[PDB]
């Protein structure tokens, strides 16, 4: 008879929060690589003294 | 340390990890624990005792 809006907006959110899911997941372990990246380097300085030297 | 050895008129020098004098023409590892370790030392002082 009536109430739909309550019902139909918990499930549009829900499904916003499926839809944000890969964005979340692909951004985030883009994240998490963009550091192992950062860990990389700043040895570089170690690594190329020792081979100019 | 810095050492240096008799060329026979003239002297050349050394650097690297600590080390004492034996002879006038030898030294040795001043092997204690107090080193400052190979990492930290340049390219030009990785000198060892028995350098020539």
């Amino acid at each position: 008879f009536t109430l739909i809006e309550l019902m139909i907006v918990i499930a549009i959110v829900g499904i916003l929060a499926a839809v944000a899911l890969p964005a979340y997941q692909d951004y985030t372990a883009r994240a998490q690589v963009s550091e192992a990246i950062l860990l990389a380097e700043g040895q570089k300085s170690a690594v190329t003294e020792y081979y100019l030297n | 340390s810095l050492w240096a050895r008799r060329e026979n008129g003239s002297v050349k020098w050394f650097c690297g990890q600590p080390v004492t004098r034996t002879d006038d023409d030898t030294v040795a590892d001043a092997k204690d624990g107090k080193e400052i370790d190979t990492k930290h030392l340049p390219s030009t002082c990785r000198d060892n005792f028995d350098a020539k």
